[PDB]
C-alpha cells in the first residue's frame, strides 16, 4: 500500500462502544511477516484506563470516542522495523482469550535516507601475458536509487563498466564499477573512483592500487 | 428512575479508582488465575464447609458485621442506605434476584452526569426486600481495591447466621424470605457480567439456567454453581 | 522476561495424531490459549483454558496443559490443517504469545488415470481432426504428455488444460489435445498418447489404430 | 461476433472391459464469448465430474471439453445427455454420447 | 563469432573487515552467449542462496555481455576456509575454469 514516510504517525481505529455496556476488551496485535504475533496493548470502554506493553511503552497512544463509537491507538515515530500488518481483536470481559480478530491492516515504511559506503577492489599483482588488469569500486549500503560514478574527473571512459544497481537483502543497493587497463599501466598512473550520491550531498573519491607485497 | 434493568447503564457509574497501591485489582480485569495459583485455599479454609452444627431451635436479627472479606458465603451483612460516590469503583450491581444497576444520584434524588467525579456525588440504595420494594442487597468494588457487600438483615456451644438458603436449617428459610446477597446457595452465584472481577475464587464454577419465583412474580436467570459433592438435583 | 518456546515445524501423514507442544516456566499454573492462522488469514480461536473448545470447530481437536507442557492434540489429519499455531498466555500483567508451529502434512504420490479419445467422425466430415488424451487423479503436478503419430514425436499443434486442485484428494486432471487438418489425419495410421510422471516405474503409452473399428 | 458452441462426442474405449471405470465425455469448441455452463443428464449428476478451464484457440476463439468417469457395466442400460448453454448466443444444446458399435 | 568469457577474481578489502562484513567479487568480462554459470565453493565446498547476479546489456558496436557474482559474507566467517575460489562454465572454453586465492593474500 502507500508507503508511509520514516519519522511519522499512523493509527488504527477499531469499533468501541457508545456510552453504554460493552461487555469485551479490546486489543492490538502487530504481525510482522513471517515473524510471529506481538502485543501491544488493550483498552476497557467501561474503564478508559488503558494498559500498554513494556516494548511500546512510549509511542503508543489509545484513545477512544463515544460519540463516533470508535477507538484508535496512534503510533508515531515509526522506523523500518514498523513495517507489519495489525489486528484488532475483541475478546470477553475478564476470560482473557481473544475471539474475532478483524480484518488486519497493512502498513509499510522505506527505510531511511543515508549516502554510500565505497571500497576499493585489489587489481591482480600477478604478472599477465595478455597484460590487462581490471580494477573496480564496489559502492553499496545506500539509499534512495540513483548514484553516479566516473574514474578520473571523467576524463577515462574506454572500458569503463558500471553494472546496474542490485538490491540487497537488508533493503538497501549495491552497484559496482570496473575498468580493465593494460599490466604496464598499474605503477605509472593514478586511478581514482570518483562517486556522486546527490539524495545525501555525498562526494567521495578513492584512489585504487595494487596492494603491497613483498 | 434510580434503578436500570435490562443489561445496559449508559455511562453514571463512579469511575473513582486508586492507582498508588502497587495491587493491581483494576490491572486484573483482562484476565483470571487459575484456583490454585492464586493462594485461594488459605482465604477459603475461614469458613464451615456444609453443616454449620446446628439444628434450630421466625425473627429478624439485625446483629452486625463489618470486616471480613465476602468471598464464601457465610456473612452477617449490614443495612446500607447511602453511600459517597468518591469510594465507589465500577458498576454497583444490586440482586432483586435479577442483576441491576444503580447509578449516581444527587441529594434530592437528581441524576448527575459527571462520572462521579463531582464532590457531592452520592449514590442512594436503601436496601429492602422486593416484596416491600427494590433490592434484597448488592455489592460493588471500593476505590482502595477490596470488594464490598450490603443487604438485608438475617433471620432468626456453636451457632448460625443464615443470610440465604438454609433450607434444612430453618423451618423451610427461602431466598424470598432471607436472601442478602448474590448467594443463592451455599455454592451458587447469581451470575453477572462482573461477578468474575469481585469474586475471583469463583472462577471454576460452571453455568446454569434457572427459574426462579419470588412473590408472585417469576424470574429467569442465569446462575453459576460449582459440582456440589454431593447431588445435583434435589 | 516471560518467554514460550514451540517446535519450528512438525510433518505428519493423513490420517495420523500430531501433537503440538507449548512450554514454559510453572506454565501449568497459567490459562493458555490456541491460534490456527492460514497464509494470510486473520487467526481463529482453536482452544481457550486448555480443554475447552468453542461451537464450530471439530471434535478432532483436542488440548490439555500440565506440568511445564501445554499440548494441541489433532487426529485425523487432513489437508486441511496445515497451518501456523500460536500457544497464549498471561503473565506479570502481559501477554505472550509462543512462537508460531507450522503444521504441514505430506501428501502421497497418486499414478495417473490414462485415457485416449479419437476423433468424432461428426467433427471429421467438417475438415477439421482432434484426439484427446485425458489424465485424472494424479500427484504431484509435474507431469509430461508427448504425441506420437507412427513414430513421429509431436511438437507445438497441442493444447494443454490444467484444473484447480481438489481440497479432499489432493490430486490434479490434465486434457491435452491435438488438432490436426483432414488430410494430414488420414494420412497417418497408428495414434498414441505418451505419459511420463512420478509413480510410474515406465512410461505408459495408450494407443489406437484409426479405421479399424 | 456471438458465435455459438460446437459439440462433440467423446465416446469410451472400445472394449477396456473390466473393473477398470471407462469414463466419458463433450467437446465444446468454436464460440466467443466466454463462458459456458455443462450439466449432465437432468443437470443432476456430480460424482466424477470434470470441466477443464476453456483453452484459447488459435484464431481467437475457445474450447473447453467436460468429462465424467462411469462404471463400465453401467453402459449395457443406462444412457448420458451433455447439455451445453451458452448466454451471448442463448443458445442450450443435447447430445447423446453412446458407446460406439465397433463393428465391421 | 562466439567469444570466451574473461573471469576475474578479488578479494574483499582491508576496510570492510573493520565493519564486520565482507564481499567477495567474481567478473566475467566480455561474452557472447548469454547463457552463463557461476559456482561458489569455498574449502572445496559448494555455496548457493547467499549469493547475487548483475548483468549489463551488449555495447552499441558489438554483441557481448559482461556478468557479475557478489557473495557476502557475516562476521568472522571469512576468518576461516583457507581457500576460495569462483567456478564458472560457458561455451568456447575446453573445460569449467575455476580462478582461487589463498585468504592469506599472498
Ligand atoms: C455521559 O452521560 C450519558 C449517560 O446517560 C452518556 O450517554 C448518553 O447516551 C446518548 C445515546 O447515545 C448520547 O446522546 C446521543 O447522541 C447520539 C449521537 O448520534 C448522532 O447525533 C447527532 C446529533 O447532531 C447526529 O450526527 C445524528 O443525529 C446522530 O444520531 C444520538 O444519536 C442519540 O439520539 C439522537 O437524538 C437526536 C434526536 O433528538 C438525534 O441526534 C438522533 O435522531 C438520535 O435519535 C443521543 O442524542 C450521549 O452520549 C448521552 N446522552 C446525551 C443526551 O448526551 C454520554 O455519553 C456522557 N455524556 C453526556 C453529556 O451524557
Ligand atoms: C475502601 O477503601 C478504604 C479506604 O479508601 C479501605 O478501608 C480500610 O482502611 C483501614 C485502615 O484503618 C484498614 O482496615 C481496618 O483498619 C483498622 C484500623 O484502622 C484495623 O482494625 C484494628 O486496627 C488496630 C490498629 O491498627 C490493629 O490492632 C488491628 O489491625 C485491628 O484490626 C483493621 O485491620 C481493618 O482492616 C484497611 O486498609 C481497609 N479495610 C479492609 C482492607 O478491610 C479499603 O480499601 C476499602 N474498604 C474495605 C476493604 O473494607
Ligand atoms: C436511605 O439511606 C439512609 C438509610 O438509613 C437514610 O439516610 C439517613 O439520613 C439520616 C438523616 O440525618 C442520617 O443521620 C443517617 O445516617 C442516614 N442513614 C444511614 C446512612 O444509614 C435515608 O433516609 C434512607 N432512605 C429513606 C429512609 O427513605
Ligand atoms: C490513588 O493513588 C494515587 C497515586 O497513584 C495517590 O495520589 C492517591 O493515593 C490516590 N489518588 C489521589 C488523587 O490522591
Ligand atoms: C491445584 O490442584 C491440586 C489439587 O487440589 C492442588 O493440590 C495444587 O495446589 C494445585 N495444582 C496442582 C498441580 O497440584
Ligand atoms: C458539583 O457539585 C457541587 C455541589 O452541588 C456544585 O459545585 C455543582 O452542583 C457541581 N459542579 C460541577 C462543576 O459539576
Amino acid at each position: 500500500a502507500e508507503v508511509k514516510k520514516p519519522g511519522s504517525s499512523v493509527k488504527v481505529s477499531c469499533e468501541a462502544s457508545g456510552g453504554t455496556h460493552s461487555n469485551y476488551v479490546i486489543t492490538w496485535v502487530r504481525q510482522a511477516p513471517g515473524q510471529g504475533l506481538e502485543w501491544m496493548g488493550g483498552f476497557i470502554p467501561d474503564f478508559r484506563t488503558a494498559m500498554y506493553a513494556q516494548g511500546f511503552q512510549g509511542r503508543v497512544t489509545i484513545t477512544a470516542d463515544e460519540s463516533t463509537s470508535l477507538a484508535y491507538m496512534e503510533l508515531t515515530n515509526l522506523r523500518s522495523e514498523d513495517t507489519a500488518v495489525y489486528y484488532c481483536a475483541r475478546g470477553p470481559l475478564s476470560r482473557g482469550y481473544y475471539d474475532y480478530w478483524g480484518p488486519g491492516t497493512l502498513v509499510t515504511v522505506s527505510a531511511s535516507t543515508k549516502g554510500p559506503s565505497v571500497f576499493p577492489l585489489a587489481p591482480s599483482s600477478k604478472s599477465t601475458s595478455g597484460g590487462t588488469a581490471a580494477l573496480g569500486c564496489l559502492v553499496k549500503d545506500y539509499f534512495p536509487e540513483p548514484v553516479t560514478v566516473s574514474w578520473n574527473s571523467g576524463a577515462l571512459t574506454s572500458g569503463v563498466h558500471t553494472f546496474p544497481a542490485v538490491l540487497q537483502s537488508s533493503g538497501l543497493y549495491s552497484l559496482s564499477s570496473v575498468v580493465t587497463v593494460p599490466s604496464s599501466s598499474l605503477g605509472t598512473q593514478t586511478y581514482i573512483c570518483n562517486v556522486n550520491h546527490k539524495p545525501s550531498n555525498t562526494k567521495v573519491d578513492k584512489r585504487v592500487e595494487p596492494k603491497s607485497c613483498d | 428512575l434510580i434503578n436500570t434493568n435490562g443489561s445496559w447503564h449508559i455511562n453514571r457509574t463512579a469511575l473513582n479508582c486508586n492507582d498508588s497501591l502497587h495491587t493491581g485489582f483494576l490491572a486484573a480485569l483482562f484476565y483470571t488465575h487459575k484456583f490454585n495459583a492464586s493462594g485461594c485455599p488459605e482465604r477459603m479454609a475461614h469458613c464451615r464447609p456444609i453443616d454449620e452444627f446446628a439444628q434450630g431451635w421466625i425473627t429478624y436479627a439485625e446483629g452486625h458485621g463489618s470486616d471480613q472479606r465476602p468471598y464464601c458465603w457465610h456473612y452477617a451483612p449490614r443495612q446500607c442506605g447511602t453511600i459517597p460516590a468518591s469510594q465507589v469503583c465500577g458498576p454497583v450491581y444490586c440482586f432483586t434476584p435479577s442483576p441491576v444497576v444503580v447509578g449516581t444520584t444527587d441529594r434530592f434524588g437528581a441524576p448527575t452526569y459527571t462520572w462521579g467525579e463531582n464532590e457531592t456525588d452520592v449514590l442512594i440504595l436503601n436496601n429492602t426486600r422486593p416484596p416491600q420494594g427494590n433490592w434484597f442487597g448488592c455489592t460493588w468494588m471500593n476505590s482502595t481495591g477490596f470488594t464490598k457487600t450490603c443487604g438485608g438483615p438475617p433471620c432468626n456451644n456453636n451457632t448460625l447466621t443464615c443470610p440465604t438458603d438454609c433450607f434444612r436449617k430453618h423451618p423451610e428459610a427461602t431466598y424470598t424470605k432471607c436472601g442478602s446477597g448474590p448467594w443463592l446457595t451455599p455454592r451458587c452465584l447469581v451470575d453477572y457480567p462482573y461477578r468474575l472481577w469481585h469474586y475471583p475464587c469463583t472462577v471454576n464454577f460452571t453455568i446454569f439456567k434457572v427459574r426462579m419465583y419470588v412473590g408472585g412474580v417469576e424470574h429467569r436467570l442465569n446462575a453459576a454453581c460449582n459440582i456440589g459433592h454431593h447431588h445435583h438435583h434435589h | 522476561s516471560y518467554v514460550l518456546t514451540q517446535p519450528p515445524s512438525v510433518s505428519v501423514a493423513p490420517g495420523q495424531t500430531a501433537s503440538i507442544t507449548c512450554s514454559g516456566d510453572k506454565l501449568g499454573d497459567k490459562y493458555v490459549s490456541w491460534y490456527q492462522q492460514r497464509p494470510g488469514q486473520s487467526p481463529v480461536l482453536v482452544l481457550y483454558q486448555d480443554s475447552k473448545r468453542p461451537s464450530g470447530i471439530p471434535e478432532r481437536f483436542s488440548g490439555s496443559n500440565s506440568g511445564n507442557t501445554a499440548t494441541l492434540t489433532i487426529s485425523g489429519t487432513q489437508a486441511m490443517d496445515e497451518a501456523d499455531y500460536y500457544c497464549q498466555a498471561w503473565d506479570s500483567s502481559a501477554l505472550v504469545f509462543g512462537g508460531g508451529t507450522k503444521l504441514t502434512v505430506l501428501r502421497t504420490v497418486a499414478a495417473p488415470s490414462v485415457f485416449i479419445f479419437p476423433p468424432s467422425d461428426e467433427q471429421l466430415k467438417s475438415g477439421t481432426a482432434s484426439v484427446v488424451c485425458l489424465l485424472n487423479n494424479f500427484y504431484p503436478r509435474e507431469a509430461k504428455v508427448q504425441w506420437k503419430v507412427d513414430n513421429a514425436l509431436q511438437s507445438g499443434n497441442s493444447q494443454e488444460s490444467v484444473t484447480e486442485q481438489d481440497s479432499k484428494d489432493s490430486t490434479y486432471s490434465l486434457s491435452s489435445t491435438l488438432t490436426l487438418s483432414k488430410a494430414d489425419y488420414e494420412k497417418h495410421k497408428v495414434y498414441a498418447c505418451e505419459v511420463t510422471h512420478q509413480g510410474l516405474s515406465s512410461p505408459v503409452t495408450k494407443s489406437f489404430n484409426r479405421g479399424e473399428c
